[PDB]
């Protein structure tokens, strides 16, 4: 068979296995930026969902002491 | 001498504070602190009468609403407050403190305040609401407020220039002076 | 001249292109994780000490009000 | 009968309360909720007493700190607590705890209790202990705290078993009683 004929095949190839190094890319990027927040988040609600509840503890035990001055 | 008791609500940073402190202590607060609740006191005489005005600094955040009810007891007059630098907190007069105001003190005279008068004609702050694609609010802005929510009048000021800090309690003595 | 032939260099311009193409998808998505990650910790730290200086006023008040040495 | 009392201190979530509700309410608290301070009672005799035990429950969270000393004024005996499925409250013992009772409490009785007994064998603590390289603390690294900051006694318990309870508070009564 002719070379020309070949090395177009592998051409029309490589350009389609690189689309393939693109889809299952960017499917890959996801999770990174996808996991590096899914964390983010959780770890920053823990933290206020601590401060949250001493906050209204105080406050609520203030009004109890406020309603019995 | 009389002594009435004066309860200030109203939008957290609205002014409530600097305008009791300026009023009762004749100095500015620096620095912004959100209010838990404090309590001051202040002389002041109207159509020829002394008044000794108690004055119940309460809390606009929200985080704090539980402690708020602790001071309306026994109020005389009550000053409610907004921003003139800010519509919101002039919308939360009818979607808040109004029906809160009147279930906790019903018939208790009530007049609408509006703060910062100075930041009207602030260029920064008309820039600024500008993003928001509002401005500042108007004086028939508040007295339409005024008459819809039925108060005893209304009255503007900054408790950074004084313009109008004396006629807020003037006016509020007065309301608490009525029957 | 050269050995360069019409089929083959439009294949590879082509190669070339979709690889460009990745080669800004990804400086894209990078300036997006910078910002997103930028404005989410701004929030989630003035929304931390917004409820640590509401907890704290709370805490002073209390103390406040029930101390005797002050 | 005789009123005495008692001041609880310790690490938070070391389990002050729950020991504090089985004892005085004779339940245990299921949901956890960090304590500002609350104060119970109840009764208990000892070699032949009839003594109101008046129970002081204080925060162990270090944001309540400001609040604490206002429960250590006129303190019969001290119940100063960690627990035994964590070292690191232990530790807290010395470097905490112990300093501020002597500053407030001088020459009050301090009975040094071990929370959590029940967990001492517990193979999910034992396993996650391990993760930091650790393991639930022993009854001899207990005795040796108590002797190191002059405690009047030892004692361990679990308030979940009831094991132990009634032996604590048997001890911070005796000690309360002294002289
Ligand atoms: N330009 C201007 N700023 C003012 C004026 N009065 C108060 N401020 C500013 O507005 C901010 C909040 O004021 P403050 O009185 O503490 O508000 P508040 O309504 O009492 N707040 P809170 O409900 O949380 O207790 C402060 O930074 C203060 O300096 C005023 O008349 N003019
Ligand atoms: N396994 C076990 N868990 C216990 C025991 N006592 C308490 N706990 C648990 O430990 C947690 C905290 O208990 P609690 O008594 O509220 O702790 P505290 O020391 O009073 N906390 P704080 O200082 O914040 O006020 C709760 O989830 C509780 O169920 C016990 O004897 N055994
Ligand atoms: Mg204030
Ligand atoms: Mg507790």
């Amino acid at each position: 068979g002719s070379m020309l004929t070949k090395d177009i095949e592998i051409l029309r190839r490589e350009n389609e296995e690189l689309t393939e190094k693109m889809k299952k890319a960017e499917e890959e990027y996801k999770l990174e930026k996808e996991e590096e927040i899914s964390n983010l988040k959780a770890a920053f609600e823990k933290n206020i969902n601590t401060e949250r509840t001493l906050k209204t503890q105080a406050v609520n035990k203030l009004a109890e002491i406020m309603n019995r001055k | 001498a009389i002594r009435k008791k004066l309860v200030i609500v109203g939008d957290g940073a609205c002014g409530k504070t600097c305008l009791l402190i300026v009023f009762s202590k004749d100095q500015f607060p620096e620095v912004y602190v959100p209010t838990v609740f404090e309590n001051y006191v202040a002389d002041i005489e109207v159509d020829g009468k002394q008044v000794e005005l108690a004055l119940w600094d309460t809390a606009g955040q929200e985080d704090y609403d539980r402690l708020r009810p602790l001071s309306y007891p026994d109020t005389d007059v009550i000053l409610m407050c907004f921003s003139i630098d800010s519509p919101d907190s002039l919308e939360n007069i009818p979607e808040k403190w109004t029906p809160e105001v009147k279930h906790f003190c019903p018939n208790v005279p009530i007049i609408l305040v509006g703060n910062k008068k100075d930041l009207r004609n602030d260029e920064h702050t008309r820039r600024e609401l500008a993003k928001m694609k509002q401005e500042p609010v108007k004086p028939e802005e508040g007295r339409d407020m005024a008459n819809r929510i039925g108060a005893f009048g209304y009255m503007e000021c900054s408790a950074k220039t004084k313009d109008g800090v004396r006629e807020v309690f003037e006016m509020a003595t007065r309301a608490a002076l009525q029957a």
